[PDB]
């Protein structure tokens, strides 16, 4: 029955969101500039400005 | 009893047609009743889409 | 049909469900090739001749 | 050095689940003729 599938999906989504908060990394623990640069360069990959990520 | 012949059959035909139409509508909306009933999606001729379980809206 | 004079078209049961799924699948199949640092771009041309390059 | 905000994952999961749930409930389609 679709209602069982819906309830299972809701439970799985709630538990996954709860569990993701164990895979976190605090960026102040890392060096802030390095974390920011790496995040921006990761976002920029797959675009026309890919290889130029550092600049 | 012995007489009172009914020479017209149109009223019976009209009554039966009314019964059939009402039963058809009831059977159409039957599937949306209860905690384990699903929704219906209506697309208007203009192009508007509604997804609903309410009987009056349907 | 016969009953429910509706001057429209009605679909019921697994049929519509399958149809719905296929529609969703099609949308995914349009963008599945533009994911990750290895995926490539798309070119879109309208009826008058404007070109848009994007992923 | 491959990082991403957690909000991206959280919001993507929530929105995707909502869309899947709202589409999984339809068992009847009625399409009216143009006027």
């Amino acid at each position: 029955h679709p209602t069982s599938v819906i309830s299972g999906y809701r439970l799985a989504c709630k538990e996954a969101v709860r569990y993701i908060n164990e895979n976190l990394i605090v960026n102040t623990d890392e060096l802030g500039r390095d974390c920011l640069i790496n995040a921006a360069k990761t976002s920029m990959s797959s675009k026309i400005i890919g290889i130029n990520g550092d600049f | 009893g012995k007489g009172a012949y009914q020479d017209r059959d149109k009223p019976a035909q009209i009554r039966f047609s009314n019964i059939s139409a009402a039963k058809a509508v009831a059977d159409a909306i039957r599937t949306s009743l209860g905690p384990k009933g699903m929704d219906k999606m209506i697309q208007d001729g203009k192009g508007d889409v509604t997804i609903t379980n309410d009987g009056a809206t349907i | 049909e016969g009953p429910l004079s509706v001057f429209g078209d009605r679909s019921t049961g697994e049929t519509i469900r399958s149809q719905n799924v296929m529609a969703a699948a099609s949308i995914a199949n349009i963008v599945k090739s533009s994911l990750g640092p290895v995926g490539l771009d798309k070119m879109l041309v309208d009826d008058i001749g404007d070109v848009t390059i994007t992923n | 050095g491959v990082f991403e905000p957690t909000i991206v994952k959280v919001k993507s999961l929530k929105f995707a689940t909502e869309a899947a749930i709202t589409i999984l409930r339809i068992d009847d389609l009625i399409k009216l003729h143009p006027e």
